[PDB]
């Protein structure tokens, strides 16, 4: 791809995402969802391969629906009340198609299929993209219209989520499917907070995003896609696997670590209301995710795999271009935790 | 000979220097806890004519 | 509500089902989605010319607009699945199962 | 989530469309035009919960 | 008191660069003199705590045990350079490193002032220990050793964090001194037992309970010599520190729920000090023997009588020493001849004379001699439970006679007899491990001497 | 038979078979995007009739 | 629906077995069927026949577990004069749970299913007695 | 949601003017030396990755990245004290428009409360 | 050893009420802080959630080619 196509596609997926967080009326959110998937369907075809053609079309199938939901639930509100502001959502059958279009959009369970294919089906950059910045305009839609949305669907969908993504990254070898399931997970606990403070689903989605880049900007220093390839890395890049490990335990949810922070305080504001069985589930479940990345963790940092011999010559080269931030998310992603406090910026 | 052996040797203040800073950051701590100072019930006393405070 | 409002509403059902259910070539499900945007534009147009709403008229246009983006996009994608096996069936695209 | 830029910068990107008793073209009323005003006026500036009661 | 904290603090990069060669003799000397430092928490009061700032306080309960994590870190450091002399010097720093974050968030969490932030160090202090284990253990299990330890801490102690926080939802504040002079009792609900369960069930899981204390012999046993001395020392003293914090909130309805704990607790005392005796391995020998001290522990906890929390007390600090000391004995054995089974090296005592005197002080003081602080927690203890039930002398006394048992066991086999013919390579015991082992010995006499020391807050 | 076989059995290895079987349930898809829309289309269909109809 | 567990928990917990029997095991029935639908939907049977074969073998498994927690339950909570205590709820879901072994066939699924699923009957008792809230509405 | 529609606010500030009445952060904050030290974290880690001597290769990118990390976290305590002083400002207020729902109850003291007394033993 | 490492008590004692003092300060405002917020979200009379409504400054007060609007 032309380096100015690809700069202009990417500014159009961006353009799209700002639409939806700009706009005061639903069809402009409508168009920004559809820009943002027009100029995203090509970016996850980069480097073509029939793996990325699949992708590229479920991924495009599975978010022509969600959005085909989307516009009917504005239809729907637009009938039952003449208003096109981004608000309550007078109609309660809109609401419904409205949350499960938006889930379907955010891959919560049980739409959570496309997610673990699409992502590893392309690139390491491409699921960057996809597992970082396309969360942020359906989330921002939801926080919008958090009052109207119902409690019993939306933490059904979200211990789901939770559940399955704990489940399913357990069965995995391949690195991009181990980070769409996490992908998943973490989706579930962002919108089980969503009723009761969109602050906290903030909070949790700019951990993520941090801890999501951090990871995937290892995974690409170090071209690893699978377990095994990654257990070559200490033989040639020993500080880049101690950094994923101390990602990865902050990635888990244990303190002193920044990804401890944003259960912590959903567990908090959960527990400020009655709601006492939900987040105790949470975190068992949560537990699961914790076990495969210590999986993870064995097989790249804390012990040694067998190497090859055409090590040696890789042991002679340097990293050619270095992805600038990669020191500050890492630093973000695990020490940030004494300026919990700070949050109350956020509101 | 000061010039290798300090350039050796330095990394034994590190401790002691940090005893100091410690107990430095102690005395700043407890002087912000004196809304109480001289006004117990059980220890309220008369200031001695040439002191200011009874405890510091 | 009147019933031409449910026949609108139904036809949406029915195409939003057709799309869900597959059954082997891709060209059929991208009807239905075309379809669903048929349905889409009729209801808005139907409760837009119904309350005297005069600026409104023109979201139909935009819908159909990007309705068209989508066609052209999954039509794109239906060529190159088509050149990768010869066939537009739904069944080959199952390489990331594993 | 929602960055209210065209407040900040007072813009009427979309906010031209939101309502039926908005500047339409020719002066063409809507249909529940006296409704909808009645309903803003007495709406306005009092929140979202306290409005629906 | 970050006059402690910060000396730690420097520890880390005064040890990140020392040179090459220098590196353990800079961590010994100022870890001595840091624990030289601490020792000045034991001058206590007698009414109140030592309420430093609004952060950090300490009374009598957690100022031994802040002495004795400080003095633990030097024996750490001493018996770690040994197995670690092939090791390149970065992955040694990182192991200095690993020891000193370790100490650094034990020494804040006896001392964190309110439950959230002594929850969040209690349960920071598991990354460097399970670094250290699956990290430089030496044999295929202790990665599963690992997986064990985190899991069944972590499960036990999410519950603990809901609790917690409902409970600051509820009252207003969680610090300590707030909790207990606005105390109030518990109904008897099931919200209430509920709220009792996720409270306890941590502590009794790091104690550990005679039921989910699966995870202490793996952890002990493929452990390497320092993890195995911080584990059995200080680590399994959090959740009695937990629970004597922890157990003003509860009751009343401690009195009709601390019955399954206690039958638990007594029942699973005899167990393990039963398994003890038909133990092919050393190491988990001293484990179980640890999992029926903190049994016994736990009993003194649950029925929460003055005379009980000081024996408590005293037995936590005695077992710390006695335990630490037994697993640096073994691995001198292990480092000799490479295995852990007990009946492989025997009749040592015929070629290591003075490590066979050490060896026979520390199973005096594993069995509770008089007059040992072991036997004086002890003895406080089966006096509180006799007063508590008549009947508990039964089960109490059955334990003691096993525990003599395999201690003199475990000594009889280990060194006496006659030497195996075929090792040839037990070399004369060096210096280090002489002084390591005065080291833990010693201060347990001069503790007798003066045992008000570690009597706890009730003396 | 209580320590290396029951206590074993009752917390961790149940926990650990439980996992798995579900991990296994819940990762081995066919691949094929009909069963996944046939999946939502009966996910839509219960919401509809679920959530809902109680408001 | 809920209306279903409107039409179970509307009958007083230690009268009329018969009727709280059948609303357990309409509740048993539903959950089969959806769980034969999802099952069908993701693998599906490679032909009709065994397709309705599984849906109701599912079913029928649902419907008895269902129907046998409810009868145990109402029996237990009558002769023995004590409503509202969750002992009821833990003997009704061990008959559940051994319903479900005798089912598939295999004594550790019976074992396994008596102890969670009484725990879990008693639990939802426990909530249903105090009040606890499964989905807890916003409050603050 | 609880703090997201509030009368007279600028929609993106990040620093109103009425912040302007509050005392500002000392620049020895504890929270600004935590902002410098993941800084100076940061520099390292930026010169380990890079395979650059850790403490000494680059003293200019490092001072800039400390001096970036204090100059971000100055702006940030300034906005999160300010949030924190409106939550209190509208909690008062709130508290002293409605007096029915916040009233003062009667002062009693231990000899007249009787509560109950369970042994231990 | 008093003399040159200790303090008195009374600095032990009155650092303890001061601390005393703050945290029962603290409890009591979060206390307050979680009624205030429930009472605000019950009613909507508060500065606290405060939802959007539609600016009355878009409405046309113009003739509108027909009398009744
Ligand atoms: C008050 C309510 C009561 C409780 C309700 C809540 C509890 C529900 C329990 C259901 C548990 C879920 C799984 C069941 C077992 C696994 C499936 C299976 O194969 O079973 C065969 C298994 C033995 O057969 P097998 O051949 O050996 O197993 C085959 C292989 O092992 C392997 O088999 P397989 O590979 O073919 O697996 C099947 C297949 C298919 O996977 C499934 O089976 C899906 C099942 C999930 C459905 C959940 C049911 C909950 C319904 C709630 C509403 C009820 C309305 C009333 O799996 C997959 O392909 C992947 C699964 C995961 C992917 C995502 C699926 C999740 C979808 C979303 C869940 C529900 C969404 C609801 C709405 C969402 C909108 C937000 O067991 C059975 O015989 C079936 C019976 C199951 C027991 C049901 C117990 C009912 C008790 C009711 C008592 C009421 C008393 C009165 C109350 C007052
Ligand atoms: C506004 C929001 C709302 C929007 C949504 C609104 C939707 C409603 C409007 C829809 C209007 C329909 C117009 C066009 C639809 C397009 C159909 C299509 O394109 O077909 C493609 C699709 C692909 O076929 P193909 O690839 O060309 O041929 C290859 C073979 O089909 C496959 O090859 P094979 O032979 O080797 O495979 C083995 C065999 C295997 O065959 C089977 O295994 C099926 C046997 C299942 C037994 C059913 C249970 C029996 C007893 C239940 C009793 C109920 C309660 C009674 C009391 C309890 C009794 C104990 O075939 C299958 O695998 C087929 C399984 C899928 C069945 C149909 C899926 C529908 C939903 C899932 C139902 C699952 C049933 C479980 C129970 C559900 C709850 C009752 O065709 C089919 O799947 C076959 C059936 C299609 C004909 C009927 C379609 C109508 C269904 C519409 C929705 C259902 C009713 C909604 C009403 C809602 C109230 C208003
Ligand atoms: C925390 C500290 C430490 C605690 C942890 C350690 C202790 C707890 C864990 C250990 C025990 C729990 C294990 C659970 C059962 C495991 C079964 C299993 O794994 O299945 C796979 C395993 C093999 O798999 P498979 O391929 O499907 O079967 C092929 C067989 O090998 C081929 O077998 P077969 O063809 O030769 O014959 C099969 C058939 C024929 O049966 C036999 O072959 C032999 C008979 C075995 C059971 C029948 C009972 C006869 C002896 C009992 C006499 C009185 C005992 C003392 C009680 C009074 C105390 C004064 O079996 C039956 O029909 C028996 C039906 C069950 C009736 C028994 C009812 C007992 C309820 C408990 C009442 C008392 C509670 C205590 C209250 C005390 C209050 C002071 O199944 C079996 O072989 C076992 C079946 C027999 C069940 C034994 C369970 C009874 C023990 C008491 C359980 C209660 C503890 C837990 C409470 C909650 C449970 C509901
Ligand atoms: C709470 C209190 C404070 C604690 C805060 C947290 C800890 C401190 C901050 C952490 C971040 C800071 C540094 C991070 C980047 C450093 C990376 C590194 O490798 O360093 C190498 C570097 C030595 O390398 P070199 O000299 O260039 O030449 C040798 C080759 O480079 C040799 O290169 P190589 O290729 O041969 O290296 C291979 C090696 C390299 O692998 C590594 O070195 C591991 C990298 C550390 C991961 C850091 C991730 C982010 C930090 C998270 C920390 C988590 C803390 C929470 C607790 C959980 C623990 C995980 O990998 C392996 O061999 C595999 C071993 C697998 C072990 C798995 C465990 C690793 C994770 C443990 C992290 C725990 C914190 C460690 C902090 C220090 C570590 C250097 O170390 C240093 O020299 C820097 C140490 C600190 C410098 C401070 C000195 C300033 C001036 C001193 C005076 C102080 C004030 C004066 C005023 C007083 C008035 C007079
Ligand atoms: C491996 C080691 C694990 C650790 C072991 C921890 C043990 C935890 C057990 C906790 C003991 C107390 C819990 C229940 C309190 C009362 C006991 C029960 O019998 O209640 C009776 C009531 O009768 C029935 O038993 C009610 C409970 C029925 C359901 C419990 C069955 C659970 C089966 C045991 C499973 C094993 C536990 C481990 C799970 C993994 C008492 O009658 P009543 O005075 O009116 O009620 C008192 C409580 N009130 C006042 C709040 C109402
Ligand atoms: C690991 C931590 C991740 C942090 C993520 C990146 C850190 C740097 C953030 C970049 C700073 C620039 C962003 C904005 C600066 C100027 C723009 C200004 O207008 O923003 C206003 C205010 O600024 C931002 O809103 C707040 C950004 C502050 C981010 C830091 C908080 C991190 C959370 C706590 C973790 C501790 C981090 C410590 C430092 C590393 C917006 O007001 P408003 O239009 O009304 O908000 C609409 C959306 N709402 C109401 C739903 C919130
Ligand atoms: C609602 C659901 C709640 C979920 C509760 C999760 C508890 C957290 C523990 C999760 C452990 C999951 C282990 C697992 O699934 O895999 C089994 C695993 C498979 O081996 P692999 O390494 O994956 O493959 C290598 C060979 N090719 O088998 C093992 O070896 C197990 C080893 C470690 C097991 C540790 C389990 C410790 C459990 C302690 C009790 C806590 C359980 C949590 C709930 C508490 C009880 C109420
Ligand atoms: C090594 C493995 C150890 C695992 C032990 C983990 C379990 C610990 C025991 C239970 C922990 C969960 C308790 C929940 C948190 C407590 C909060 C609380 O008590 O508040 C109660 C809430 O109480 C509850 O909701 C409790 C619900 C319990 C659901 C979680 C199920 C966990 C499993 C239950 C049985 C197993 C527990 C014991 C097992 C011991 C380990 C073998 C009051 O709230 P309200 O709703 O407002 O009610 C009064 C106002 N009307």
């Amino acid at each position: 791809m032309n380096p100015i196509i690809y700069t202009t596609l990417i500014m159009t997926v961006m353009s799209g995402t700002m639409l939806v967080m700009i706009s005061s009326h639903w069809l402009l959110i409508w168009i920004g969802f559809e820009m943002n998937l027009l100029a995203m369907i090509p970016v996850l075809m980069k480097n073509f391969n029939p793996r990325a053609t699949e992708a590229a079309t479920k991924y495009f199938l599975t978010q022509a629906t969600a959005s085909m939901m989307l516009m009917m639930a504005i239809i729907i509100n637009l009938l039952y009340s003449g208003q096109w502001t981004i608000t309550k959502m007078f109609n309660p059958v809109a609401m419904t198609m409205m949350t499960m279009a938006l889930a379907m959009k955010l891959g919560l369970s049980p739409f959570h299929f496309w997610v673990p294919e699409v992502t590893q089906g392309i690139s390491l950059q491409a699921g960057l993209l996809l597992l970082t910045w396309q969360k942020l305009a359906p989330l921002s839609v939801l926080c919008q219209i958090s009052q109207s949305i119902n409690p019993n669907l939306m933490l059904t969908m979200a211990m789901l989520s939770i559940l399955i993504g704990g489940w399913g990254g357990l069965n995995q070898t391949q690195l991009r499917k181990i980070m769409a399931y996490s992908s998943i997970a973490h989706m579930g606990w962002m919108t089980a907070v969503l009723p009761y403070n969109t602050t906290m689903t903030i909070l949790n989605l700019l951990i993520y995003i941090t801890m999501t880049l951090a990871m995937f900007m290892l995974l690409i220093h170090s071209s690893a896609t699978t377990t095994l390839s990654l257990s070559h890395t200490w033989n040639k890049m020993p500080v880049i696997t101690s950094l994923m490990m101390v990602t990865l335990l902050s990635m888990g949810g244990l303190p002193p670590l920044s990804g401890f922070m944003p259960k912590w305080m959903i567990i908090q504001e959960m527990t400020k209301n009655e709601s006492i069985i939900m987040p105790t589930l949470m975190a068992m479940t949560a537990l699961l995710n914790l076990y495969f990345y210590m999986r993870l963790a064995y097989s790249s940092s804390l012990t040694m795999f067998p190497s090859t011999n055409n090590m040696k010559m890789k042991w002679q080269f340097e990293h050619t271009k270095q992805m600038k931030l990669l020191p500050t998310m890492i630093v973000l992603s695990t020490l940030v935790l004494p300026m919990t406090p700070a949050l109350s910026s956020l509101n | 000979n000061v010039l290798q052996i300090v350039r050796d040797h330095w990394v034994h203040i590190l401790v002691p220097v940090g005893f100091v800073f410690g107990c430095y950051l102690d005395r700043r701590s407890d002087e912000k806890l004196t809304a109480f100072r001289n006004k117990s019930l059980l220890f309220k006393r008369e200031l001695r004519p040439n002191e200011e405070v009874t405890w510091k | 509500m009147p019933l031409v409002y449910m026949n609108i509403i139904m036809a949406f059902a029915i195409a939003l089902a057709g799309l869900l259910m597959y059954r082997s070539h891709l060209m059929s499900s991208l009807l239905c989605l075309e379809g669903m945007m048929l349905s889409l534009f009729i209801m808005s147009t139907l409760i837009i010319l119904n309350t005297h709403f005069t600026l409104a008229n023109m979201m139909p246009i935009i819908l159909l607009v990007f309705a068209a983006c989508e066609a052209a996009l999954g039509l794109s994608l239906l060529v190159m699945v088509s050149n990768t096996y010869g066939t537009d069936y739904v069944q080959n695209l199952n390489l990331l199962q594993c | 989530p929602f960055f209210d830029v065209q407040k900040r910068l007072g813009l009427d990107l979309d906010r031209w469309m939101t309502i039926q008793s908005a500047e339409q073209p020719h002066k063409i009323p809507g249909r529940c035009h006296a409704f909808e005003k009645e309903w803003i006026e007495c709406a306005h500036g009092i929140g979202g919960i306290r409005a629906e009661k | 008191m970050l006059k402690i904290i910060i000396p730690t603090t420097m520890l880390l990069p005064m040890t990140w660069m020392s040179k090459h060669n220098m590196i353990w003799i800079n961590a010994t000397v100022h870890s001595l003199l840091i624990s030289l430092i601490s020792l000045s928490l034991l001058n206590q009061l007698g009414e109140n705590s030592l309420n430093f700032s609004l952060t950090f306080f300490s009374d009598s309960l957690s100022a031994p045990l802040l002495v004795l994590t400080t003095w633990l870190l030097p024996l750490m450091l001493m018996a770690s350079q040994s197995h670690l002399s092939k090791e390149t010097t970065t992955r040694k720093k990182l192991y200095i490193t690993m020891l000193i974050l370790l100490q650094l968030f034990l020494i804040m969490t006896f001392t964190a002032t309110e439950l959230i932030l002594f929850y969040i160090l209690f349960e920071a202090t598991l990354v460097p220990t399970l670094i250290i284990i699956t990290r430089w253990g030496n044999q295929t299990e202790r990665l599963n050793a690992g997986l064990y330890f985190l899991f069944y801490t972590l499960a036990g102690s999410l519950p603990l964090l809901v609790a917690l926080v409902y409970i600051q939802n509820t009252t207003g504040s969680l610090n300590f001194l707030i909790i207990h002079y606005w105390s109030h009792p518990l109904s008897n609900s099931w919200s209430n037992i509920f709220m009792w369960l996720a409270c306890i069930m941590a502590f009794m899981v790091k104690m550990p309970l005679y039921g989910l204390h699966l995870w202490l012999p793996k952890a002990h046993v493929e452990a390497p010599i320092a993890g195995s001395m911080v584990l059995a020392a200080v680590l399994l003293k959090l959740g009695g520190y937990g629970m004597m914090r922890i157990t003003t909130i509860l009751n009343p309805l401690t009195n009709y729920m601390a019955y399954p704990f206690l039958m638990l607790s007594m029942w699973g005392m005899i167990m393990t000090s039963s398994i003890c005796l038909r133990q092919t391995d050393l190491k988990s020998l001293i484990a179980y023997s640890s999992v029926s001290h903190m049994a016994l522990v736990i009993v003194a906890i649950m029925i929460q009588t003055p005379w009980s929390f000081m024996g408590a007390t005293a037995l936590m600090i005695a077992h710390g020493l006695t335990s630490s000391m037994l697993f640096c004995l073994a691995n001198t054995n292990y480092e000799r001849v490479h295995s852990r089974t007990m009946i492989l090296a025997r009749g040592l005592q015929t070629l290591l004379p003075l490590m066979a005197t050490w060896w026979l002080v520390a199973s005096l003081t594993n069995l509770a001699l008089p007059p040992s602080i072991n036997l004086i927690g002890e003895l406080f203890i089966i006096t509180a439970s006799f007063s508590w039930s008549n009947i508990t002398i039964i089960l109490m006394g059955m334990n003691m006679m096993i525990t003599a048992l395999y201690s003199l066991y475990m000594l009889i086999t280990t060194q006496r007899g006659k030497y195996t013919h075929h090792i040839n390579n037990i070399k004369p015991s060096f210096t280090r491990e002489n002084a390591l082992m005065a080291l833990h010995i010693l201060p347990l006499l001069l503790l007798t001497l003066n045992p008000k020391m570690i009597l706890g807050p009730l003396y | 038979l209580l320590d290396l076989i029951w206590l074993e059995t009752i917390l961790p290895k149940t926990t650990s078979f439980i996992q798995m079987k579900m991990s296994i349930m819940v990762s081995n898809q066919k691949g094929l995007i009909k069963l996944y829309f046939l999946s939502f289309l009966i996910t839509i269909m219960i919401s509809m009739t679920l959530f809902n109809y109680h408001e | 629906a809920k209306t279903l567990l409107h039409k179970y928990s509307d009958i007083p917990e230690g009268t009329e077995c018969h009727r709280k029997a059948y609303a357990s095991t309409s509740i048993g029935g539903a959950t089969g069927l959806i769980v034969s639908a999802y099952s069908i939907a993701l693998k599906p049977p490679a032909s009709f026949l065994e397709g309705v074969a599984r849906t109701g073998r599912y079913t029928f498994t649902s419907a008895a577990i269902g129907a046998i927690f409810g009868l145990t339950s109402c029996i237990s909570a009558q002769v023995r004069e004590k409503p509202d205590d969750p002992l009821n709820y833990f003997i009704g879901g061990c008959a559940g749970g051994l319903t479900l072994g005798a089912r598939t066939r295999s004594y550790g699924i019976g074992a396994a299913a008596c102890a969670y699923m009484g725990l879990t009957a008693a639990l939802v008792k426990m909530g249903q007695l105090e009040g606890w809230q499964v989905f807890a509405e916003p409050k603050v | 949601t609880m703090m997201s529609g509030r009368p007279g606010r600028v929609p993106l500030q990040f620093l109103p003017n009425e912040a302007r009445s509050l005392p500002p952060p000392k620049l020895t904050d504890p929270r600004l030396v935590y902002m410098g030290f993941l800084g100076y974290c940061s520099g390292l880690i930026d010169n380990a990755i890079r395979r650059r001597p850790v403490v000494s290769a680059g003293l200019h990118r490092q001072l800039l990245y400390v001096t970036s990390f204090v100059f971000f976290g100055y702006y940030l305590l300034k906005r999160q004290d300010y949030m924190y002083a409106l939550r209190d400002h509208d909690m008062f207020a709130y508290v002293k428009s409605h007096p029915e729902d916040f009233p003062e109850k009667d002062k009693k003291t231990y000899g007249e409360i009787l509560e109950e007394f369970h042994p231990v033993r | 050893i008093a003399r040159t490492f200790y303090d008195g008590p009374e600095k032990n004692y009155e650092k303890t009420m001061a601390i005393l003092q703050i945290e029962a300060e603290k409890a009591e405002l979060r206390l307050k802080e979680l009624e205030v917020r429930r009472l605000m979200r019950a009613r909507g009379d508060g500065p606290w959630y405060q939802y959007p409504t539609i600016d009355k400054a878009l409405i046309d007060h113009s003739p509108k080619t027909t009398p009744d609007n």
